[PDB]
């Protein structure tokens, strides 16, 4: 029935700053909406309710406001723990569409990750499989491109990268990519090197080992 | 308190039947409206469904309408969301939630993890991320396991400032894998013994890593 | 308590549905589409009753879930509530539940008993919600019928 679009999709702030969030409504109709708040790993739970009243034990930081399709919800001055993704939603007849979320994320000064290069175990080796594992420990912005090289050459397809959520003390990111080769292709090649690009480096930096 | 109450994750294979519930209390559950909503990997919120307990006035969505069965237990205050054939597309998070005149839903379960694979249980294989500034980094990467979840703790739980435990990925086997890295003081690697202890419960393995420079 | 199954429709034979969980919609529903009408439980309860005005609470059918009337946004307004089954019906209902059921030449008026001169209402327009109206005889329809439905 109707379609609820929300923005921005992500909205990066400090905590201290005050926070609006957009939601609107393809078309007007008479149902309650409501806003919901979805912090990491954790159910959603109501934190508006009727556009603008606060539900049980939200704080006064959290209002909203709007009315016919223009909705927002408003933190006056966010705390650390309303860093969580929000949801608006608003019944249409016997339909219940959600709006697509919005992500708060904090904002804080840009650093740098710490690059490490880790072969693999010969206990792995034994069982004819490798993984190479590169970290990219507490750096922000999230953004990062990590780039596999075996003896020079540029790799593609035979790795993956996990991410973490933000951390709650410091709000930097930390990054896996993992290199996987069979034990006949790892000793093929000597050089293993794992490449670096972030906005806190002021070139790429590369972390390596030569097998064995 | 008021409360809903969700049954344990279930790990499942396509086009086997399965039903999970949600539990009230602290209400009268007979009273308010229950919905269903799915959240799959990633993903927002979809709302499925909608049942009235009392006389079990049940209305879908039409996206799940035909292809899940919304029911309830008044008896015994608990609301039921059933699949006679599963797809990995139903690979998601599922929450109950009570509705209310306000319209909206002001009591949400915990939610409900549902993951459909043709692969079966398989506890993980522990390798060092041995160590190699003065901070030096080391790990255990927990491999080739199914399903999720695995927990890592470092030291017996004794470690746990520079402690990462990266979110499981899944591999093309359909099989997971995860590293958990410790970032130390360089100097305290001839000192200090570190062993990452791995549990996988679904298998019923445990395992302690010893990882040595 | 006594109470009785029945329907009402407004005096543009526009039938109630429900809209979604806790509100009701009129609109105009013939042969088969009639099936999605709200039945309703209508209990003789206690108040100031006269000749031609009878206190009666309306429940929805094998739900506990009752009409009422509130201030909300300072404004009389009909809702739809959910009752603890242990207590409802009784004769004694809280007086947002009490409409004072008047008969109107050959039809039906329900009064608020808390709001007085608000009335049940719907709009002459197709899938609008039923609501307090605090006008009678105006654009807004005041006037209903009954049907009595089976035990």
């Amino acid at each position: 029935e109707i379609v609820l679009t929300q923005s921005p999709a992500t909205l990066s702030l400090s905590p201290g700053e005050r926070a609006t969030l957009s939601c609107r409504a393809s078309q007007s109709v008479s149902s309650y909406l409501a806003w919901y708040q979805q912090k990491p790993g954790q159910a959603p739970r109501l934190l508006i309710y009727d556009a603008s009243n606060r539900a049980t034990g939200i704080p006064a930081r959290f209002s909203g406001s709007g009315s016919g399709t223009d909705f927002t919800l408003t933190i006056s001055s966010l705390e650390p723990e309303d860093f969580a993704v929000y949801y608006c939603q608003q019944r249409s007849n016997w339909m219940f569409p959600f709006g697509q979320g919005t992500k708060l994320e904090i904002k804080r000064t840009v650093a740098a990750p710490s690059v490490f290069i880790f072969p693999p175990s010969d206990e792995q080796l034994k069982s004819g499989t490798a993984s190479v594992v590169c970290l990219l420990n507490n750096f922000y912005p999230r953004e990062a491109k990590v780039q596999w090289k075996v003896d020079n050459a540029l790799q593609s397809g035979n790795s993956q990268e996990s991410v973490t959520e933000q951390d709650s003390k410091d709000s930097t990111y930390s990054l896996s990519s993992t290199l996987t080769l069979s034990k006949a292709d790892y000793e093929k090649h000597k050089v293993y090197a794992c490449e670096v690009t972030h906005q806190g480096l002021s070139s790429p930096v590369t972390k390596s080992f030569n097998r064995g | 308190e008021v409360q809903l109450v969700q049954s344990g994750a279930e790990v499942k294979k396509p086009g086997e039947s399965l039903k999970i519930s949600c539990k009230g209390s602290g209400y009268s559950f007979t009273s308010y409206w229950i919905g269903w909503v799915r959240q799959m990997p990633g993903k927002g919120l979809e709302w499925m469904g909608i049942i009235y307990p009392s006389d079990s006035d049940t209305r879908y969505s039409p996206s799940f309408q035909g292809q899940v069965t919304i029911s309830a237990d008044k008896s015994i205050s608990t609301a039921y969301l059933q699949w006679s054939s599963l797809k990995a597309s139903d690979t998601a998070m599922y929450y109950c939630a009570r509705y209310t005149n306000w319209d909206a839903f002001d009591i949400w379960g915990q939610g409900t993890m549902v993951t459909v694979s043709s692969a079966s249980t398989k506890g993980p294989s522990v390798f060092p991320l041995a160590p190699s500034g003065g901070t030096a980094a080391l790990g255990c990467l927990v491999k080739d396991y199914f399903p999720e979840p695995v927990t890592v703790s470092w030291n017996s739980g004794a470690l746990t400032s520079g402690v990462h435990t990266f979110p499981a990925v899944l591999q093309s086997s359909g099989l997971y894998s995860l590293s958990s890295v410790v970032t130390v003081p360089s100097s305290s690697l001839g000192t200090q013994t570190y062993i990452c202890n791995v549990n996988h419960k679904p298998s019923n393995t445990k395992v302690d890593k010893r990882v040595e420079p | 308590v006594r109470s009785l199954n029945c329907t009402l429709r407004d005096s543009q034979q526009k039938s109630l549905v429900m809209s979604g969980p806790y509100e009701l919609k009129a609109l105009h529903l013939q042969g088969q589409d009639m099936e999605q009408q709200v039945v309703f439980s209508m209990s003789f309860v206690q108040g100031e009753e006269s000749n031609d005005k009878i206190p009666v609470a309306l429940g929805l059918k094998e739900k506990n879930l009752y009409l009422s009337c509130v201030l909300k946004d300072d404004k009389p307004t009909l809702q739809l509530e959910s009752v603890d089954p242990k207590n409802y019906p009784k004769k004694k209902m809280e007086k947002r539940f009490v409409f004072n059921k008047i008969e109107i030449n050959n039809k039906l008026e329900f009064e608020s008993a808390q709001f007085p001169n608000w009335y049940i209402s719907t709009s002459q327009a197709e899938n609008m919600p039923v609501f307090l109206g605090g006008t009678k005889g105006g654009q807004d329809i005041t006037d209903f019928t009954m049907q009595f439905v089976s035990s």
